[PDB]
């Protein structure tokens, strides 16, 4: 069925479905751009995808660090 | 697709499916000419049990 | 369930303002509710009018 | 300066008597209206 | 809820000490997951986050503690 | 507020500290982006959007501090 | 997908704002280099190139402040 | 008391309130010299007002940046 | 008050630091309203560490006074 | 009671008390500055001024850190 | 082939973007450097020469851009 | 009388083998406090300061772990 | 009575002595360029002093620096 | 659409039932009222059991 | 000003006093118009018991 998922697997993947498209669109953006590098409008517009992009992934990754920290910090007083 | 065969001695097959079908999204196709040259199918996934 | 919203609303603004300046004989300058200088040295009055 | 009071009785005129009083006198009022008393009349009179 | 202990007592009164954080936190989270763009999401998300944390960490240590007691007198029955 | 920490009371010690500068940027930001040419808007634009900067440097800082302080105290109940 | 965070908000602003400039520069340019030599062609080109300039400037800069705020934020999650 | 205002605000406030009435000055007798373009006077009135308007908006600009920079050097020591 | 040996060793430090508990309050909310003046900000910051450390060499003393009653307490038995 | 002060408020406090008044001389600098801002006299003075506050500024909050971050180190040890 | 990485990818794909300013560029060179003083030619290469500026430029500063994201990922697997 | 032990005795080593550390960083503190802005004095407090601090890590370090041998070894009575 | 010097001290020192006498040649350098500021026979030797002493003192700090940092990291694994 | 069926004595059907349905929300952009004949419909979700 | 006071049995009262007053040493501004207009009070502090 189905593959299993966790609970970090889920705080993860509520950015993948939150952000719609993000990662086709700075592709898309790219392939247009290395196009012709000259295009203001093009640099403009990949400057922003570019940014959306990497705060998406800083988020996601620290969430996951700190659920990580908060359950350790339990499994640890079972002994 | 992803599929296991079980015999049943009536004569009927059973199995367990899941599919996933589509073109992956290409929201941004450029020219109203390459749209008509290449056909919209979306993207789709089933998961059921029949026999 | 049943939601419902009603408004009315009436609304006037009528009238007019003022302000000014003179100068005399290249000693006084006067200015009537201007926060200038009257930096023309020559008469000049602004009406404002809204209706 | 400090001068408390000992509360026994409910307030004469009514809130809702003397808050009409002020509507009208203001033009505030909207009961005259020909199509909000379908709804009001369920808050004033109920 | 059938059957609690005295370290069941403890804990719950943690769980219903702090009102609605348990929802408050998923609620922000995907506000947040829909545009992690918005300063005044993540500032809104790293305080409620935090108390979150703090929470769970001083939830446990007690019920740890409790547990040390109780054993250090059961010991002296025989 | 359903449920406020202390960690918020923090927060919102600055949001309340800082009356209205929330709106006042994104109004010069409109003023400005319909006349991208004039020094006026220009030096106002500057000067709302430091302001705004320094804010939330400021308010997210704190907020750290005083977990780390917490997460000190609650370690030592083991 | 129309998905558009805060940053392409802030950016779109400028586009919106600026209706017709994207090809009124255009215009300016083939008429231009039409006949080179015109007086109040080049009066007019110049005017023209120049606010769009301004305009990309500060579209830009505007978008790497508040990258550069956001950053400062992510960061204290830990 | 105004709407708000942080010590950048006031900082540029004060420029703004030592030159009393530059911006008006320079708004206005560009209304005088357009109309008669060619009058020696009206020319050398104009540079002498220009000018000043340049180095004033160029030295407001510069001191916001710097106590913007001071205030930075400082917050960042918090943590 | 009924107040133990520990408590004590506690409300030292309290009755120690006579006002720093009222002054980091007041200097935050000095500051909440006007967060880009320097002369706040580098008052804040003094303040705001000499809490911190404070409480934690509080926490710390308090611990090792635990760790030797419990210590010689294990040896009646 | 006296405000009480420890020895990072002491520390701080001994550049407040060893600049005597440059914390006053950067104001009324700006004020004039302000009131004349194309005078060279004027603009090469608070040149100096606004240097001499920055520095005095920075080498303040990075001592105290450096303390601060002595006596953490040492209260770590007593357990 | 040999092995190539994502960084590797991302470069290549503006060199195969730009099929033959790679060589279109030196061609022009060659030509003005036998008449120095053509303006028919002059006005060509600075074109060219614009051209290749910016493209290496927005390669380089796009792979910084992937190399920061990464490590920023990789730090947390501790 | 004044009583000194062994780890006393340890830690004093650092305090006497430090002739005049102690006051040479006041000092210093104290004239570059009256001029921040002379580059000679700016370099011999950074000197001095960062021999002051690794001399009070080395110390509080190298007191701790005797103190770790000692509980080890008289755990062992019983 | 004379001054305890660490190992920092000795390094530190070893630039001192190093450039003998560049610390009063600029001064000298500087009190008779300002005497006279339009001779560039005097310009031309100061920018060279000013630009040795730049270079001498940053040497000098970062190096310091470094050597704080690997003792620093020895120590810490006493503990 | 997720789906539980159960089949009664009575041969009425009883099912648990969620849906999902609807489009992407605009982009907080410009449209033209030819292109509002790709028709906006809400965003909407359904959670019940029905027999 | 802090107060606690007590009645004594001799028709005294008996009070544990802290007192502050002044004016505030702000660095912003000095200016003869300012010493001239605002008096310099000094600023002063005072704990004490007294009957």
């Amino acid at each position: 069925a189905t593959p299993w998922s966790g609970y970090l697997d889920d705080v993860s993947a509520k950015f993948d479905t939150g952000v719609d498209n993000l990662q086709t669109q700075v592709t898309e953006a790219l392939d247009k751009l290395a196009a012709k590098p000259s295009d203001p409008a093009l640099l403009a517009a990949y400057q922003s995808k570019l940014s959306e992009y990497n705060l998406y992934r800083n988020a996601q990754s620290n969430t996951v660090k700190v659920f990580k920290d908060i359950d350790a910090a339990i499994i640890q007083n079972f002994r | 697709i992803r599929v296991l065969p079980r015999f049943s001695a009536d004569g009927q097959i059973e199995m367990s499916l899941d599919i996933e079908d589509g073109n992956d999204k290409t929201p941004q196709s450029d020219t109203t000419t390459s749209v008509d040259a290449l056909p919209e199918v979306g993207r789709t996934l089933i998961s059921t049990i029949a026999r | 369930l049943w939601i419902v919203d009603l408004n009315k609303s009436d609304l006037e603004r009528l009238g007019t303002s003022w302000s000014g300046s003179i100068t005399i004989g290249d000693k006084l300058g006067v200015s009537l509710n201007q926060s200038s200088i009257s930096t023309l040295d020559g008469s000049r009055f602004i009406a404002a009018v809204n209706a | 300066m400090i001068e408390p009071k000992e509360i026994v009785d409910p307030l004469t005129p009514d809130a809702s008597e003397s808050v009409n009083n002020i509507l009208k006198q203001s033009g505030a009022w909207s009961g005259d209206d020909k199509l909000q008393k379908w709804v009001r009349v369920y808050l004033d009179r109920g």
